[PDB]
């Protein structure tokens, strides 16, 4: 089971993350009909995260680190992307309550604006 | 541990004034004591509020569809529950005691005071009910609030009982304006079903807003993009943006004014980087065709849009802008910190819980 | 029975706050501290044989569960969360990703709107009251 990754516009195509770096990124999070969850750019602050040790939900951990080297797409620094997460990637049955619900599908809207 | 520690930030007001606080003797809203105390994110008791929204349905529901509004008047666009930019509009639009106010809707949803927006304006409403007045947006229904944040917002800081009550005052709204005897005005725009002006009179209009038609067309109807270009014969083309209703062009616009005899059609429901846009002239008269305005500077903390509110007199558009100003934070979906935390504190516990259990083989 | 033999050979494998952080992982968790403290039921500096049985039982009736994530908020110890204390524990773990000043601005609604008797902080009660009793619970196992 891997994320959908859908390159909306590219940037340098030469700086990719890998596990234990860290990124930067500013992401719009909705539901598939369209409910938006969260957004950082409204929140201005870009969030920071190390990707690939599990400090983030698995659907970033692949994304950000092209499913650490094993695909089946990769995003540079300046990408500007959507990740479609199924459940299993993300929240689970459980889900955060009550921002996300139970077995929902995550689309992100994520700009790589640095790594390290 | 006890004191704040970050003391520079201004702590909330009460949850809970007393009756004698948010209304006067003759029982009409405080408007000066609800503006101060939702400054401070002070909230009322359900009450209180309920009262409020009771108040404001009632006059609401006697005014027509059609307004009339005198000129001079101040009219704004979209608000969508930024109540510190509202704040400010009022200090550029002129205080309510003696200035003449038309809304034009969208006072909900994406902002965290919209409920504050809401009571706030209502108030003005309720002490000003000859010189204040407003529309209904497209956002002022269930569908819309169930679907962004003004249901979650009233769930959180009140209750649903709350939520139907502002529903009832939302279907109360009138939907436009004849300003001055010369422009129209309307959140969304024109429609293919505005044959007349008695089209717009002779709606029911206590309800939700149907998926099509006139009252739908009001609500939710854009220009076409091209609009100055005026390369379309048709008046009227399906709105795929919206995805629903209609864009409408030029030659709509200036068979609508000519029909009516009107100058100008006034509405909002569209961002805009300098808080208003004048369309191309009218080849009647030689006014603008078409003019929006959008009250919500930089929008969703994020566009760095200008709003502009419009001052009216003497045959003058005065336009008069204004940049955001700050405002208090919310978590997303009115989260406190223990929802927002308790998921990633299970989690960080646990996982030093197995460690220390995985010790051993 | 057997089970509480078994905390002793893995205790005896482990305590100090420098033995503590040795353990994997725990390094870099940012309630690191927070659960030393809170299993730390005498506030000496490291952690029993009687407080590591004991402060893991919790994870016994629901009531435990509730008053470990009461305690992890409740840094002194003395029975109420207080509004730094809110700030301090939710800064161990918000990072850069609030400004202290929209950091300040959550914890005074949340404490204003979980705040039933008007004192300022929250009592065990207040607390139960505003969270979900049963996420919690089914959390820690
Ligand atoms: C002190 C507060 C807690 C602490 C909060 C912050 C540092 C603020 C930080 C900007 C989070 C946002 O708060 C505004 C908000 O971001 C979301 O909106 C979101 O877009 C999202 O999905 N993101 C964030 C961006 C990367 C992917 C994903 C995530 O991996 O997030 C991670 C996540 C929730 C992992 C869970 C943890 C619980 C487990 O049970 C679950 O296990 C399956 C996995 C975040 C980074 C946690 O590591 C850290 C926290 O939780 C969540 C929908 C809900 C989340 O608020 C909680
Ligand atoms: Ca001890
Ligand atoms: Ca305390
Ligand atoms: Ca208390
Ligand atoms: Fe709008
Ligand atoms: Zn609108």
């Amino acid at each position: 089971e891997l994320p959908q990754i859908e390159i909306v516009q590219e940037g340098d195509n030469t700086t990719f993350a890998k596990p234990g770096d860290t990124v930067t990124i500013h992401y719009d999070g909705k539901l598939t009909n369209g409910k938006e969850f969260d957004s950082s750019r409204k929140r201005g602050k870009p969030f920071t995260c190390t990707v690939g040790v599990g400090q983030v939900i698995k659907g970033w951990d692949i994304s950000l680190t092209n499913n650490y080297g094993k695909g089946g797409p990769k995003i540079s620094k300046g990408t500007k992307a959507i990740l479609t997460i199924p459940p299993n990637l993300a929240y689970g049955p459980r889900g955060i309550p009550p921002i996300i619900g139970p077995n929902e599908t995550l689309v992100f809207e994520v700009e790589l604006l640095g790594v390290n | 541990t006890v004191e704040r520690a970050v003391k520079s930030v201004d702590p909330p007001a009460t949850f809970k004034p007393k009756d004698e606080q948010v209304f006067y003797p003759n029982g009409k809203p405080n408007h000066q004591f609800l503006k101060q105390h939702f400054i401070h994110e002070g909230r009322l008791h359900e009450h209180q509020a309920i009262q409020i929204l009771k108040q404001a349905t009632h006059l609401l529901s006697k005014e027509p569809n059609l307004l009339s509004v005198p000129a001079p008047v101040t009219i704004c666009g979209d608000v969508h529950g930024q109540y510190y930019d509202l704040m400010k509009l009022f200090e550029v639009g002129g205080d309510p005691a003696s200035t003449k106010y038309l809304f034009l809707g969208d006072y909900v949803d994406r902002g965290s005071f919209s409920i504050e927006c809401l009571l706030y304006l209502y108030s003005l409403k309720i002490n000003y009910p000859d010189t204040f007045w407003m529309l209904r947006g497209n956002h002022e229904c269930r569908h819309l609030t169930e679907y962004f944040t003004f249901k979650n917002e009233c769930l959180h800081k009140y209750s649903e009982e709350l939520y139907e009550e502002c529903l009832v005052s939302f279907n109360a709204l009138p939907l436009a304006a004849i300003m001055n005897e010369q422009f129209f005005c309307v959140h969304g725009g024109l429609s293919p079903q505005l044959t007349s002006l008695d089209s717009l009179r002779k709606l029911h209009r206590f309800r939700e807003p149907p998926t099509k038609g006139l009252m739908c067309d009001l609500l939710w109807a854009d220009p076409i993009e091209e609009y100055d270009d005026d390369n379309l014969d048709q008046e009227y083309v399906t709105n795929v943006v919206r995805g629903c209703s209609f864009a409408f062009t030029y030659k709509a616009a200036c068979k609508f004014l000519d029909r009516t005899k009107l100058l100008s059609v006034i509405r909002a429901h569209e961002a805009q980087n300098a808080g208003y846009r004048m369309y191309k002239r009218t080849k009647t008269m030689g006014f603008p065709s078409l003019l929006t305005m959008f009250s919500a500077p930089n929008y969703l903390d994020s566009y760095n849009n200008k709003a502009a509110v419009l001052k009216y007199e003497n045959n003058v558009m005065n336009i008069r802008q204004f940049n955001a100003s700050p405002h208090p934070y919310w978590l997303p979906h009115f989260m406190d910190v223990f929802t927002w935390s308790l998921p990633f504190v299970g989690e960080k516990v646990t996982d030093m819980l197995v460690s220390i259990l995985n010790v051993c083989t | 029975i057997e089970e509480i033999d078994r905390l002793r050979k893995r205790f005896m494998k482990l305590i100090d706050k420098q033995e503590f952080l040795s353990i994997p992982g725990i390094s870099s968790n940012p309630l690191a501290t927070r659960l030393m403290d809170v299993f730390d039921k005498d506030g000496d500096g490291s952690i029993d044989f009687e407080e590591f049985i004991t402060g893991l039982s919790a994870f016994s009736d629901n009531l435990n569960k509730l008053r470990f994530a009461f305690n992890i908020y409740d840094i002194d110890r003395d029975g109420y969360i207080g509004n730094g204390e809110l700030f301090i524990v939710m800064k161990m773990m918000v990072g850069k990703n609030l400004k202290d000043e929209e950091l300040q601005q959550i914890v005074d609604k949340t404490l204003m709107e979980a705040d039933l008797d008007g004192d300022g902080k929250l009592n065990f009660e207040e607390f139960k009251n505003a969270v979900n009793t049963d996420t919690i619970a089914n959390t820690l196992t």
